[PDB]
């Protein structure tokens, strides 16, 4: 929002990092998250992902 | 990887002189039976082409009305086994039958000079008519030897409380069609034993709830691990056991029995299930039972029969007859006998046939040093035991489906073991072992059975009665006649002792796994265990409270000190248990099963202590480990809110006054997605979660059936099993004494399908008769549907499961190698997936498609009672029922009508063809609160 912290490149990289981490983690929001908690109690997983 | 221009020139080979009754391409099932504790079970078994492929109940049996067990299911895979032994071993080294015959007839030559004095032999409990009567034969020419019966979880206390209340011993044979109130302390009954299957569907026909029933069996079941009977018991009881050798004593004194002298004062909620127990006792007093299971103490079990008999049980419901094994005086206190007798040398032929008791000792009686004490031990086993490590001769098994036997079930009905195929390996069963020590090597086992039967029929001809024996395989004429009884009182006339404080291991046998006899089996190890869903381990169990006192998780590894004897297992927290308590599953640990229970740890055997063998009061738990795998298939065992979706459940006092209490009335669903009609066979299925009692005797039905393959422990705590139909605990309430229902989940075959719109390559698609298709050889392992599928049923090929517990799953040298012992195993009509291919429960297409494709050749129509998919005729309850819903006079849908049916996760419509019948616990007035 604040010009101090778009045009000060240093922060726009700080950002821009804490972006595509986070939408990383929306896109494990929305998949994993979301999957390994459903209907049917008896069916809820982890998935703690590999070294693959 | 698998590639290739074209496939290979597989080839056609026919017979060489094809038999009168082999139809290529057609089951020919036979009739057989398996000795389990002795006692037969009265199988079915599906003979494809000589060899055996699938085994079912045969439906004249009484211990098998036509559904089998869990451990007798997957004992197709148990013959089907690369590791079973294929030739003998002297010393380790292997060498050859006939060399066996020339050393163990020696042997007979220089027991003979002496009369026989050291021809011990170490059978289990065998009830077998011709096994009995070759022990006749072989303790008449050597008049000295001894027989004796060993098995680790057998009658040890029922046959010795039998005669300790009655005289002589008696063999009890309960029957609960007239049971309305069962009392059974400790009793797993609805359990691997030999009774399990006809006392589970008996108690299943009890509580039948219909359109119009009001009076149901209520089964106040008194036991400190919860088990298979828990789930049909209505008042489970979780009790230290041993209070229950006091519990007991207390409702035989509400009971009217004379001299029992209880003592040792029970508890607050103990007391009142003990009131209300023996008030409805003695109402319906000819129609009811008090059953007692093993782990009870010998004067249990008299005290089981001094209410029995006091109710006015005996002809009613319980009935004593003649003992259909050989001698009931065996067991843990015979196998101590022959043991102080290998020592100091006394023993010089000792032939264990199928006990295995360098295994299955008490750790007190040390049969492992005792062994190597004689010159000449024996042993006749289908697995190289750790006997056959430690004996001289290991003779090859000769599995129940290869051997001319026969077999004698509860109230004596024999049933003639019949060989479907020729031993895969040379057999030589325990028939055929002791012709070498009477003397008769050269006369094979089906010559010695008809040499025994020719005798024993005195009715008629012989070709019409061995035929007909071996076609119904129930001959029904040594039916074990009654006994009239006394009851002696006075056996409880001795006080009980102080009560002992401290935590106390109770010694169970495995659902799963009975005795470690079948810890080689994958399919049955893989089989979650019914309450706690671990597959690959054995653990000891805690209460949620005497586990909090500990500070005990659900994976650390404590070190159980029971007398002295460490074993180091893991923990695994189970809420119904007992306070102050844990359990041990038998037959774990073995050095020697094989390449699959190998080394699942946790040897529970080296704990007992052949005085207190099911339950002792001395153990120190004292936490030693931190973090263990402990693979098991639910994950959530709670009810997280979502009834009305998953297992409904009421009660009896609910449902006479409203039948539709838990039917929610909703209106017509909208649904933007057509509407498709089927107007051939709509074929459905009808589940009763009323009686599923998690026998998981359905989940290994559908391993044998759909060629399912086996996944290792460290894939199956990936959640990777492979189970079409899995039966789900939820545990609803008060973690120390939760109710337990379970709703036995599989492919619902959504008519409104949503796993269907998400494959892409369009593999999983709908039927004309109305069952999702899923085509193993159009998925390309997108393996989206599961994520659309709202029940999670399909199960995904992840890695190349086959033969898994012999080849490790993750590796690739060997994924296209198959074991050819275990390719015959596998049904010649179900795919045996690849790698990347999803799978779910088909309703057993390959059961529909060769009915249907019989019919339309016939040119008729689809009888109700002639497509059974494999998880309906095996669950002994008969909570599975599929047919076809358009026929009107069908078992569904005039069972698809009861007030207690619905649909799990109808709040989305998806149509689900299975549905569900609620779990109706017919509580009592005075106990519940
Ligand atoms: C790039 C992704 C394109 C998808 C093509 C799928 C080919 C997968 C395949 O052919 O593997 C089969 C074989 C068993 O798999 C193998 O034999 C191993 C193949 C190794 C591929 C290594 C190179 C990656 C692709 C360049
Ligand atoms: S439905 Fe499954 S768990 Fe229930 S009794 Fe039948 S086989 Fe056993
Ligand atoms: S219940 Fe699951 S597996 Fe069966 S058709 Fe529906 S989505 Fe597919
Ligand atoms: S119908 Fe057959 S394949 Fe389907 S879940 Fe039941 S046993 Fe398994
Ligand atoms: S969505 Fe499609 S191709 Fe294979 S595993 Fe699942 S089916």
């Amino acid at each position: 929002w604040f010009k101090r912290f778009r045009v000060s490149l240093p922060w726009l990289f700080f950002i821009s990092i804490c972006i595509n981490i986070g939408m990383w983690f929306e896109r494990w929001v929305i998949i994993v998250l979301s999957l390994h908690r459903d209907f049917l109690p008896s069916s809820w997983g982890y998935y703690t992902p590999s070294v693959w | 990887c698998q590639f290739a221009l074209k496939q290979p020139q597989e080839k056609i080979v026919p017979y060489v002189r094809q038999p009168e009754e082999i139809i290529h391409g057609r089951p020919l099932f036979f009739a057989t039976a398996v000795t389990f504790a002795g006692f037969g079970v009265g199988l079915l078994v599906e003979s494809h082409e000589g060899r055996p492929t699938k085994i079912e109940g045969n439906p004249d049996h009484p211990a098998s009305l036509g559904s089998t067990d869990l451990i007798t299911q997957a004992m197709i895979l148990t013959m089907y086994d690369p590791d079973r032994s294929q030739a003998p071993t002297n010393a380790g080294q292997e060498t050859t039958w006939d060399a066996f015959v020339a050393a163990a007839t020696a042997a007979m030559q220089a027991q003979t000079a002496k009369q026989g004095a050291g021809l011990r032999v170490l059978s289990g409990s065998l009830t077998s008519p011709t096994l009995i009567a070759q022990k006749q034969q072989l303790l008449t020419q050597f008049p000295q030897a001894k027989w004796y019966e060993y098995e680790p979880v057998g009658r040890d206390n029922a046959n010795a409380g039998a005669r300790l209340a009655f005289g002589a011993d008696v063999h009890t044979i309960y029957r609960l069609d007239t049971a309305k109130v069962i009392v059974g302390f400790d009793a797993d009954f609805t359990a691997p034993s030999p009774t399990g299957v006809r006392m589970a569907r008996q108690l299943a026909d009890g509580r039948r709830i219909r359109k119009g029933t009001k009076e149901v069996n209520r089964l106040y079941l008194a036991e400190s691990t919860p088990s298979i009977t828990g789930l049909l018991a209505d008042h489970r009881l979780p009790v230290r056991s041993s209070q229950i050798e006091h519990l007991v004593r207390a409702l035989a004194t509400l009971v009217g029995v004379p001299n029992v002298a209880a003592g040792a004062p029970l508890s607050d909620t103990e007391k009142k299930w003990v009131e209300a127990a023996a008030k409805d006792l003695q109402a319906n007093r000819g129609a009811c039972v008090v059953l007692v299971g093993e782990s009870q103490p010998p004067v249990v079990h008299a005290l089981g029969h001094a209410i029995n008999a006091q109710l006015g049980n005996v002809g009613s419901t319980v009935v004593y007859t003649e003992p259909v094994e050989d001698d009931p005086s065996g067991g843990i206190a015979a196998l101590s006998a022959l043991t102080q007798e290998m020592n100091a040398g006394t023993v010089e032929v000792l032939l264990m046939i199928e006990s295995n008791p360098v295994y299955n000792a008490p750790a007190d009686i040390p049969f492992a040093e005792a062994l190597a004490k004689v010159p000449l031990s024996m042993h006749v086993g289908l697995y190289r035991d750790e006997t056959a490590q430690q004996s001289v001769w290991h003779i090859n098994g000769a599995h129940f489906l290869e051997a001319w036997g026969d077999v004698r079930a509860f109230d004596g009905t024999t049933t003639i073991v019949q060989p479907l195929i020729a031993p895969l390996y040379n057999g030589k069963s325990a028939i055929e072992v002791l012709n070498v020590l009477l003397g008769k090597p050269q006369e094979t086992g089906y010559q010695t059975l008809t040499a025994y039967w020719q005798t024993q029929d005195a009715s008629g001809n012989f070709r019409v009665f061995w035929n007909t024996a071996l076609h119904d395989g129930v001959i029904t004429a040594t039916q074990a006649r009654s006994r009239q009884v006394t009851l002696q009182q006075g056996f409880a006339d001795a006080a009980p002792p102080a009560p002992t404080q401290g935590l106390e291991i109770v010694f169970r046998p495995d659902p799963s796994l009975w005795d470690g006899a079948f810890a080689n089996n994958a399919w049955l190890q893989e089989t979650p265990k019914p309450y706690t869903k671990l597959t690959w381990d054995n653990v000891a169990l805690m209460s949620v409270r005497t586990a909090n006192a500990l500070g005990l998780k659900n994976g650390d590894v404590v070190r159980l000190t029971y007398q002295g004897r460490s074993v180091d297992a893991p923990v695994w927290v189970q809420p119904g248990h007992a306070d102050d308590s844990v359990t041990v599953h038998f037959g774990f640990g073995r050095t020697a099963a094989g390449r699959v229970g190998n080394n699942v740890g946790f040897n529970a055997y080296r704990l007992r202590t052949s005085a207190t063998p099911w339950f002792g009061v001395g153990l120190e738990v004292a936490k030693v480990g931190e973090n263990y795998k402990l693979a098991s298939t639910q994950g959530h065992f709670l009810m997280e809110g979502r009834k009305k979706d998953l297992v409904r459940y009421g009660t009896l006092a609910e449902y006479v006054e409203d039948e539709k209490f838990l039917q929610v009335e909703k209106e017509e669903p909208i649904s933007l997605i057509g509407e498709y009609e089927y107007n051939g066979y709509k074929w459905g299925m009808s589940i009763d979660l009323n009686v599923c009692n998690s026998c998981n005797a359905c989940v290994v039905a559908c391993q044998s059936e759909n060629n399912i393959p086996v996944v290792g422990k460290d894939e199956v705590w990936l959640g990777r099993e492979m189970h079409w139909i899995r039966i789900d605990q939820y545990y609803v309430g008060d973690e120390h004494t939760p109710n337990v229902y379970n709703m036995v989940m599989l492919c619902q075959q959504c008519e409104h399908a949503p796993c269907e719109i998400v494959c892409p390559v369009a593999a999983t698609v709908h039927d004309a008769e109305g069952l999702n298709n899923m085509v193993y050889n159009r998925c390309v392992g997108t393996k989206y549907c599961s994520n659309n599928c709202p029940y999670k049923v399909r199960r995904f090929n992840f890695l190349q499961y086959q033969d898994v517990p012999y080849r490790s799953p993750i590796d690739a040298s060997t994924e296209n190698d198959s074991i050819p012992v275990l390719k015959m195993m596998r049904n010649p009509d179900v795919t045996v997936r690849a790698r990347g291919v999803m799978e779910k429960c088909t309703f057993c297409v390959q059961r529909i498609n060769e009915a249907r494709i019989q019919a339309r050749t016939e040119n008729r129509r689809i009888a109700d009672g002639e497509i059974m998919t494999a998880c309906q005729q095996v669950c002994p309850t008969q909570a599975i029922v599929f047919g076809d819903l358009n026929d009107p006079q069908a078992r569904v849908v005039d069972l698809k009508e009861q007030p207690l049916k619905y649909t799990s996760l109808d709040k989305l419509n998806t149509k689900p063809r299975v549905s569900y019948l609620a779990k109706i616990k017919n509580l009592n007035p005075d106990l519940a609160e």
